[PDB]
DNA sequence: CCCCGGGGCCCCCCCGGC
DNA sequence: TTTTTTCGGGGGGGCCCCGGGG
């Protein structure tokens, strides 16, 4: 723990205040208004990984309190035991007792509550309801089916959407300015495309790209660096593979696939995913073609997930695509 | 005395008769055993894999490997349950079958193998190179039955303590073995003996046992009726000789195991009566077979290969039978209740055949 | 000391000791090697096919970061051979991650970078349960200033999405005869292995991306050559025999029997073939190579046989009987 | 600001039995019991957010009054309710002597009784029979099948029903009047639609809408609150063309942040309650959805798997 | 219930059954006259059927309904009975009978008994329902067969789905603890297979036979393990190989001499058992393994008593070796 | 053993101090200066705060060059502190940028020396 | 110096969906 | 018209033994 410069970019660039959280305008505005007027309800932040839930709640707590929020809030996560005994004793005493340092209300943050047992969630119901006058609860979740209906009904739900492109571009610009780096527009587009709405992925990939460059001062991060560090297929490669599979004989398609994969050690799963994305735009004249494509490609993906014979898997991909498109005549 | 199958088992690499190429390969492996990698011997059952493993160990350490003792190790689960494992040991090697306890083999792998591998064999077991035997050999029998968790545990124990332990695993098929473990072992294929070699071994036993033989054709029939299984051939020869007052004749019938007879009768019944009542009787027969320590996979294999032998069936019926067998073998491999899958296979066979 | 590793198997003997001895993993070795100076090592997720150099890479990185002395006090290695339940994650891993980093010595600081953080290496993390992985999430983030995590696995899909998001992903490529030939040739030269031209390429092709298997095959070939003692060069046919590769003659006989189409003849031939001990995976791979790379068949036949071979390979990957699967595949191909 | 204001769900919690909307028969009967006495042992069952606990508390208060402090024993899931607790504390409370008005008795309120072990419930049998002259028992549960039949035979069953749109509208309008909230009828309709009959959710959504943007209209209401995803899944599974179903899965579920596990579980539930489709087709769709769920639970969770599941469902429905 | 098995035959089993409406009508009418509310004679039978003959529950019903409604006539029986309907969990036999009925799977009956009802019925006993279904799905005359389908095809489809449900069950009860798949199992193991062979029972609902068979298999496997590890020092095989290969020959070397020779063969059998460290109990256990035409129960029971007595006495009088020296 | 060297009058004193609040809080943090040792610990429930302010006069000798912070676990500290006699002298030793705290037990009459090092927590 | 109260482990027994 | 497998959590019974009082 020397300084912040010796930290991963995912942690080095954690939003400190609520103004540094991007892509969640509605939720941020609503929670800030609640803190302003003092109408904070029991909150349930539901969202996919790396969207700004933990950061948002920590920033909210630091905004309500000062820099001593660590001692004025009860934050429990999956790394800590949260059984029925914990809910009955520790959470109950925290909710029913005044603040040692300040003279304000109390906040309990049950992060990763989806990992809690049903008994603990059931016990939390009346604990939440009874001490509502001086206590408020915040629950952060990724999957909603693991939360009991009673807990869901007792909390106001806020959904963290996948981060749009615009917020990702702004945060990438901020990181580039801070790190003194240059990013090509096509490199930026590839980074946002591979992000899948996750900022942690963007930060990790950007750190890897900075590492790849010989001298990060003058050199620029081109899409080539993106694909080299991520080891992902190139759009031209995917298009060429699809063209060879759909318009050439078996020998030519096999040779093209093998050459493309061996050029940079491209993985079969990435090629399958890219081809699926490409075919999504295709306007098929027969529903059977799309049905067969989806089913057979899903089966191939499931087989790949458990390993097996890679060459046979690639041949199966080629054959499935050809057979499915044979129904377009 | 002991059974002929056990009384005439070769005790050294020089006493092996069939598969001379494999004997040469084993001798090559034993020339400089101080750098021997982990070995995985795979091949058909009853071919002599364990005999070759013992011969290699004898050639590496010495005859003392054949002085075996049985001890009992105690293990405790996370639930406080107590289990006992029977371990066969020699002054130079150990033999274990972790699959005896079932899903708890991981505990054995993580405790017993770790303890053995973390201890140095300081015994001055003078080897053939002038340096005392350093590494210790552990033979994991029936490795194909090990659970995947046990194999994952074995993965790094095989690598970290290679200086202290070497593993010789014997299996019949490599499909259940995970690729990471298969990559850490030297694979040794053990082909089954040919009919001529089996006949020669049977003739050697006959000459040593003073068994009257009308003609050498009987030994050829016995060898052809075993399908490469040498243990089955030897035991069948002994049973036939005893049942015929050590006076095997050209007309002496070939004996078959009782379970084989039951499976063949079940095949005939299935082929004749394709009805739900027949399916209920087949369920009863399957329960009877399974209750007496007859593995479900064995039953499925014999049933599939006996139904295909019926001459009243056509190509389409046999193709359907083999397809159903292929599907239900995987079903069995991915399930606990074998009777369910066996009944489903019989029902599908009856549907297609009818 | 020296004899301890001089008497070891070639796979362990020639394990990379530094990050510059890794053959064909530059795209990640360069990053891990520049973190030596940048001192901002992120959480790592090393995934790839078996025998590509993940454990060796992480061990070399630790050695180059800490050194022989400070390593043991800054590394916590846990693999599938230790209990790794939710209780272990909550107590032991959390406690180790919450400790202060060991004080580097003057010698260590003067000769090694001595990064200000410790490392926890969870090898074979794919076997860990989902609950433990979820419990590791906030532990990874809270103590990032003093601890870094490396999850090494083979099936990336077995890692929960949150942890995969918290870890920078590194894919280890397959080591084929095009990028790993140099290491095998160097090992052969060091071990004084006399082999004919193309033998190493054949070994690497048969290995199918696993350099450990190639090294083991080379060691077996060297042992056989030394035992025979004629002074000749190792031949490719010997490698194929030692690698469980069916001779081309038997494959051609199987192909002819399939072309015949008779069920009984195919069944008898398969029964005879299964008595030799050939592995079904090798037979399936060779059949796929022969059929997909032949101009005597039409598009429909190849399309159907590809799916048939894929289904057979998937079924054989679960631990199913080889005889039944091979017979079914051969019959279905015969009816194509 | 460090001084919060009470939420409307608590600030406007009914304190009398006449302020509870919905289940007119049961509420009137409880009012009659409160006015007369001789309260029987009762078990109140129903879905969340309908007013079971509120009704129980209002009845106990109106029945006892100043004796509420010494004549009510309230135990919930947050409090230990093991066999020892039942056999000592409840028994002592039942045996405790209290002089109450002529037609009043002590009350034991076991909230969330469905989370009690069978042993505790069995130990709760005779205490209700040998002390019925001094104490009465009220249970409030969501699942009524978790209470052992011997206890159910000892109590009157009050199965509260799902609240209708009229009751929610009435209560919401009353709260709006008491808080002077600017609203549009479309906003109230949207709030009711998204509440799904849960008064707590309706009040919380209304409070959030007012405190975030002011006017309660359809746009503002839907900006915070999203439409129930079960209805979206139902629409996706009832589409004619696979293209439309895939579009619904894509632009309405996948990109909104909904996890694959949630989508598959919701699809399973909706198909289980898809009365429109025949039973056999529903069973095949359930088989396919279960295959997809098993695939996802092993770590292979991707939009491709959901698309394949939808394609198989469409093939089954063709 | 198993818990009360100790009271099997140490006490007089007095049975009280659900009282009939005829006797309870008098009490209900007396209470009606006493408490000043109307209860027509035609309502008692239905009210009693509502509570499954629980007089206490009927009295509580009357007390509660009399609070506001003082008239209980045919105009309001339906609402009262629907609001106070008792829901008891059916037991294994009843669950199996209800599930294997062709009326709940019809297009008219499916509305009254929905898929939710069947899935909940599975959960009444989630450990015995699949076994009962698998045991009783071959003893029914179906009435839900599609045109052209025969009974054999329906049972085959049911068996296939039963195998799939067994795979799902294996997945559920594993290290991953995947209980969220329990509903799917209900459909795969119990509802779907019954829906294809649903109809009218052609006999009685038999209890699961797999439990006793599993117990027998475990017993025989333990015996085989003991025998195998008693002979590991003289054989080269596994327990499966011992069962399939060695035991047929051991029988000819251990039992046949008694049948053919008689008492004189005792010495040879003793010798053979001594060469493999085999005990008398091991001999019996080995003789208990054979099936089919090799069953030895009748053959052994037919051996003259003198030969067996001499065999036992000679074995006991002799000193024998030991394979495992448990210290 | 450069920054902090503090020997108590007897190990019983520090034992008694530790037992006074070892059942209330789990993790403690001492901040040793040239004036003494001060520790503040907050309970998991965040309801009880323990503050100890041992003074310089409670030690036979107390040397502390620079203010040094030591985070420790009360269970482990008590367990180690229970590995000594009631007639011995206990000295706390801390070095540059402490990674562990050394607890030395000395008995001059019996010429007994015992060592114990506890790793500090960040 | 000996007895009693009450904290703390140890062992076992049962659930697990909406 | 009768009766099985596994982790993790929770509950409930049983001691054990330190501490404190007499
Ligand atoms: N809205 C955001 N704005 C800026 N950075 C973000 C944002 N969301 C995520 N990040 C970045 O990703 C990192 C992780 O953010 P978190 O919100 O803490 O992750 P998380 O949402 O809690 O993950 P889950 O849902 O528990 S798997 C932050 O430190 C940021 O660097
Ligand atoms: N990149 C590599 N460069 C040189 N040798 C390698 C390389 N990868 C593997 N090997 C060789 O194979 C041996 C084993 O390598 P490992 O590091 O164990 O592979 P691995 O990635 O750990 O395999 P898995 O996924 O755990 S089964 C090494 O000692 C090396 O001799
Ligand atoms: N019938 C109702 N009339 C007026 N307000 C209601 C009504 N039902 C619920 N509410 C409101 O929602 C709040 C909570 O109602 P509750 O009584 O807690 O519902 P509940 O049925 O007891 O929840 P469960 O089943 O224990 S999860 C009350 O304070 C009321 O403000
Ligand atoms: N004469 C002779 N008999 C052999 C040879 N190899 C194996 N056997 C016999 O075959 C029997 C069974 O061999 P075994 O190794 O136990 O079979 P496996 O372990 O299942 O492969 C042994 O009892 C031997 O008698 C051989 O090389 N020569
Ligand atoms: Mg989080
Ligand atoms: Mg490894
Ligand atoms: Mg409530």
């Amino acid at each position: 723990k020397r300084s912040k410069e010796n930290l991963p970019w995912v942690e080095k660039y954690r939003p400190e205040t609520l103004d540094e959280v991007y892509g969640q305008n509605e939720v941020i505005t609503t929670v800030r208004k609640f803190v302003d007027e003092g109408k904070l309800p029991h909150l349930l932040f539901y969202g996919p990984p790396g969207t700004g839930k933990t950061s948002t709640i920590v920033a909210l707590a630091r905004e309500i309190y000062g820099k001593n929020y660590s001692n004025m809030v009860l934050e429990l996560n999956a790394s800590d035991d949260r059984g029925i005994d914990v809910v009955r004793n520790q959470i109950k005493d925290f909710a029913s007792t005044r603040q040692i340092f300040s003279k304000g209300f109390k906040l309990i943050i049950l992060d990763e509550a989806d990992a809690m047992t049903n008994a603990a969630q059931n016990a939390l119901r009346r604990v939440i309801e009874r001490y509502t006058k001086n206590t408020r609860f915040c629950v952060l979740a990724n999957y909603a089916h693991k939360l009991t209906p009673a807990l869901l009904s007792r909390c106001t739900r806020f959904r963290f959407q996948p981060l749009p492109q615009e917020a990702i571009e702004r945060r990438i610009a901020n990181v580039l300015v801070h790190e003194k780096l240059k990013l090509s527009p096509n490199a930026e587009k590839a980074l946002i495309e591979l992000s899948n709405g996750d900022m942690r992925r963007v930060l990790n990939v950007l750190q890897s790209c900075k590492a790849t460059l010989d001298n990060p001062d003058e050199d620029e991060i081109s899409d080539d660096v993106i694909y080299e560090c991520c080891g992902a297929p190139r759009p031209s490669d995917l298009k060429a593979v699809l063209k060879s599979i759909l318009e050439d004989d078996w020998g030519t398609a096999h040779y093209t696939l093998n050459k493309v994969r061996s050029a940079k050690g491209l993985a079969l799963i990435d090629l399958i995913e890219g081809i699926v994305k490409i075919l999504e735009d295709y306007e098929l004249q027969n529903e059977e073609t799309r049905v067969h494509l989806l089913t057979k490609l899903a089966d191939i993906e499931y087989s790949i997930s458990k390993g097996g014979n890679d060459q046979i898997q690639g041949s199966a991909v080629i054959g499935a695509i050809k057979a499915s498109f044979e129904n377009e005549t | 005395m002991s059974l002929w199958v056990d009384k005439y088992r070769p005790k050294s690499l020089n006493a092996l008769s069939h598969n001379e190429e494999l004997t040469n390969f084993l001798k090559s492996l034993s020339d400089q055993p101080r750098d021997l990698p982990h070995l995985l011997l795979y091949g058909p059952n009853g071919t002599g894999k364990k005999t070759r493993c013992m011969a290699l160990l004898e050639s590496i350490f010495g005859p003392g490997v054949y002085r075996l003792k049985i001890d009992v190790r105690q293990f405790v689960t996370a639930s406080n349950r107590k289990l006992e494992l029977n371990v066969v040991s020699s002054p130079y090697h150990l033999e274990i079958t972790p699959s005896d306890m079932g899903n708890n083999d991981r505990i054995v792998i993580q405790e017993l193998l770790k303890e053995v591998a973390q201890m140095e064999q300081v015994d001055f077991q003078d080897s053939k190179d002038g340096l005392a035997h350093r590494y210790k050999c552990v033979i994991i029998n029936e490795a194909n039955s090990l659970t995947k968790d046990a194999q994952a545990a074995l993965r790094r124990t095989m690598e970290k303590y290679s200086k202290n332990i070497r593993l010789i695993m014997v299996c019949d098929s490599m499909s259940p073995i995970i690729a990471p473990i298969k990559s850490r072992c030297l694979l040794i294929r053990c082909p089954a003996p040919s009919d001529s070699e089996i006949s020669t071994i049977l003739s050697d036993v006959v000459t040593n046992e003073r068994i009257q033989l009308e003609t050498k054709d009987i030994l050829k029939r016995i060898a052809q009726a075993s399908n490469g299984n040498l243990r089955v051939s030897l035991l069948m020869l002994e049973s036939m000789a005893l049942n015929n007052e050590l006076a095997l004749k050209s007309s002496s019938p070939i004996i078959k195991p009782d379970w084989i007879i039951v499976i063949h009768k079940l095949t005939r019944k299935i082929v004749k009566e394709r009805s739900v009542n027949s399916l209920i009787e087949c369920r009863a027969v399957l329960y009877d077979l399974l209750a007496h320590c007859i593995p479900a996979n064995i039953i499925l294999k014999e049933l599939t290969f006996s139904l295909l032998d019926v001459e009243t069936l056509n190509t389409t019926n046999k193709s359907s039978i083999i397809e159903y067998s292929s599907v239900f073998d995987e079903r069995l491999s991915l399930g606990n209740k074998a009777i369910f899958h066996l009944e489903g296979f019989i029902a599908k066979v009856m549907c297609c055949l009818d | 000391a020296e004899q301890s590793l001089a008497q070891q198997p070639w796979v362990e003997k020639y394990r990379p000791k530094n990050l510059d001895e890794v053959t064909a993993q530059d795209h990640a070795v360069t990053v891990l090697k520049k973190t030596l100076k940048s001192a901002n090592l992120p959480h790592m997720l090393f995934y790839g096919p078996p025998g590509t150099g993940k454990t060796s890479t992480i061990l070399a990185l630790t050695k180059e970061l800490y050194g022989p002395d400070l390593m043991k006090s800054r590394i916590l290695e846990l693999n599938a051979s230790d209990e790794r339940g939710i209780s272990i994650v909550r107590e032991k891993v959390k406690n180790f991650a919450r400790l202060t980093v060991s004080k580097p010595s003057k010698h260590d600081l003067e000769n090694y970078p001595c990064p200000p953080y410790k490392i926890i290496i969870l090898d074979e993390a794919d076997s860990m349960t989902a609950d433990a992985q979820s419990a590791l999430r906030r532990t990874m983030e809270t103590y990032s200033g003093v601890t870094r995590f490396c999850l090494i696995c083979n099936y990336v899909t077995r890692i929960i999405d949150p942890l995969a998001s918290r870890c920078s992903k590194f894919r280890f490529k397959a080591l084929d005869a095009s990028n790993a030939i140099d290491r095998l040739r160097f090992i052969s030269e060091q071990e004084n292995v006399k082999c004919d031209d193309g033998v190493l390429e054949r070994i690497l092709d048969i290995s199918a991306g696993d350099l450990r298997r190639g090294i083991t095959l080379l060691q077996s070939a060297s042992k056989g050559a030394q035992y025979l003692g004629d002074g000749k060069n190792i031949t490719s046919t010997q490698v194929e025999e030692l690698a469980g590769v069916v001779p081309h003659d038997i494959l051609i006989e199987i192909v002819e029997k399939v072309k015949s189409g008779d069920f009984d003849e195919i069944k008898k031939y398969v029964n005879t073939f299964m008595k030799s001990g050939w592995s079904a995976a090798s037979v399936v791979n060779q059949l796929h190579e022969y059929y997909i790379t032949n101009d005597n068949f039409d598009t429909n036949f190849k399309n159907q046989i590809s799916w048939l071979l894929f289904t057979t390979d998937s079924r054989l990957n679960n631990g199913t009987n080889e005889h039944i699967q091979l017979l079914n595949l051969l019959v279905k191909i015969s009816q194509l | 600001t460090l001084s919060l204001q009470l939420p409307w769900v608590e600030k406007y919690r009914p304190q009398v039995l006449s302020d509870i909307v919905g289940n007119k028969e049961t509420i009137d009967r409880l009012q009659q019991i409160a006015k007369d006495g001789n309260m029987p042992h009762m078990i109140i069952s129903g879905m969340p957010g309908i007013g079971k606990t509120t009704s129980v508390h209002c009845l106990a208060h109106e029945l006892l009054g100043r004796s509420y402090a010494d004549g009510v024993l309230e135990l919930n899931a947050s409090d230990d309710r093991g066999i020892d607790v039942v056999r000592n504390q409840i028994k002592h409370f039942a045996q405790k002597k209290l002089h109450l008005p002529p037609g009043k008795h002590k009350i034991v309120i076991l909230d969330e009784a469905d989370s009690m072990t069978a042993g505790a419930q069995q130990a709760l049998r005779r205490t209700m029979e040998l002390y019925s002259n001094s104490t009465r028992f009220a249970f409030a549960c969501n699942q009524s099948n978790k209470i052992i039949e011997p206890l159910q035979s000892r109590c009157a069953i009050l199965r509260y029903s799902k609240l209708s749109d009229e009751d929610v509208l009435k209560r919401l309008l009353q709260i709006i009047k008491l808080e002077d909230v600017k609203y549009t009828n479309d906003g109230l309709e949207a709030i009711i639609f998204t509440a799904e009959g849960d008064m707590r959710q309706a009040i919380n959504n209304l409070q959030s809408t007012v405190a975030g943007h002011g006017l309660v209209n359809a746009d503002n209401v839907f900006k915070i609150v999203d439409s129930p995803h079960p209805l979206i899944v139902k629409k996706m599974l009832l589409a004619s063309n696979l293209e439309d179903s895939i579009q619904i899965l894509r632009t309405d579920l996948w990109k909104k942040g909904y996890s694959s596990i949630d989508i598959v579980t919701t699809s399973f539930r909706v198909t289980k309650n898809l009365a429109q489709v025949k039973e056999s087709v529903r069973l095949e769709m359930i088989k396919e959805i279960g295959l997809t769920h098993m695939r996802i639970l092993e770590g292979v969770g991707t939009y491709l798997q959901l698309a394949s599941m939808l394609a198989k469902i469409h093939k089954l429905n063709n | 219930l198993p818990k009360m098995r100790p009271f099997d035959r140490v006490c007089l089993d007095i049975q009280f059954r659900r009282p009939d409406a005829n006797s309870i009508k008098s009490r209900l009418m007396t209470i009606a006259i006493r408490e000043k509310f109307k209860l027509d004679p035609n309502v008692i039978d239905r009210l009693i059927q509502t509570t499954r003959g629980d007089i206490r529950q009927v009295i509580n019903l009357l007390s509660t309904i009399s609070t506001t409604t003082k008239t209980i006539n045919h105009e309001n029986i339906n609402e009262i009975s629907k609001a106070w309907e008792k829901n008891i969990a059916l037991k294994p036999f009843d669950i199996a009978h209800k599930m294997l009925d062709g009326q709940i799977y019809s297009d008219i009956g499916s509305r009254n008994f929905t898929l939710n009802d069947k899935i909940a019925l599975y959960f009444d006993d989630f450990d015995f329902t699949p076994l009962m279904i698998q045991e009783n799905y071959l003893s029914t005359r179906p009435s839900v067969l599609k045109p052209g389908q025969s009974h054999l095809e329906a049972v085959a489809e049911a068996a296939n789905c039963i195998s799939l449900g067994d795979i799902v069950e294996k997945k559920i009860r594993s290290s991953e603890q995947l209980w969220s798949l329990l509903p799917l199992h209900a459909v795969l193991s119990s509802v779907y297979p019954a829906s294809k062979v649903a109809g009218h029972m052609a006999g009685r609902i038999n209890f699961t036979a797999w439990l006793g068979q599993n117990s027998k298999s475990a017993k025989y496997y333990r015996l085989l393990q003991e025998i195998h590890y008693h002979t590991r020092l003289g054989t080269s095989t596994d327990k499966i190989g011992l069962r399939l290969d060695y035991l047929p020959t051991f029988r000819k070397r251990l039992l046949d001499p008694f049948l053919k020779q008689g008492a004189d063969a005792i010495s040879s059998v003793i010798e053979v058992m001594d060469d493999y460290y085999l005990t008398k109990e091991d001999w019996d256990s080995i003789m208990e393994f054979f099936v089919g035409p090799d069953v030895t129960t009748a053959i052994i029971k037919k051996i003259p008593a003198t030969v067996k007595s001499g065999f036992t006495r000679k074995y006991n009088s002799m000193t024998h070796p030991v394979a495992i020296y448990r210290t | 053993a450069s920054m902090l060297e503090a020997k108590f009058e007897e190990a019983s004193l520090f034992k008694r101090i530790i037992d006074g609040f070892k059942d209330c809080v789990q993790l403690v943090n001492f901040q040793c200066k040239e004036d003494g040792i001060i520790a503040q610990a907050v309970d998991d429930s965040r309801v009880l705060l323990v503050s100890l302010e041992i003074g310089v006069e409670a030690f036979q000798e107390y040397r502390c060059d620079h203010p040094v912070t030591l985070g420790m676990d009360l269970t482990s500290l008590s367990k180690i502190l229970r590995c000594g006699n009631n007639t011995d002298t206990l000295t706390l030793i801390a070095d540059n940028t402490p990674d562990s705290i050394i607890l030395l037990f000395e008995d001059t009459k019996k010429d007994r020396i015992a060592e114990y090092s506890l790793k500090l927590m960040d």
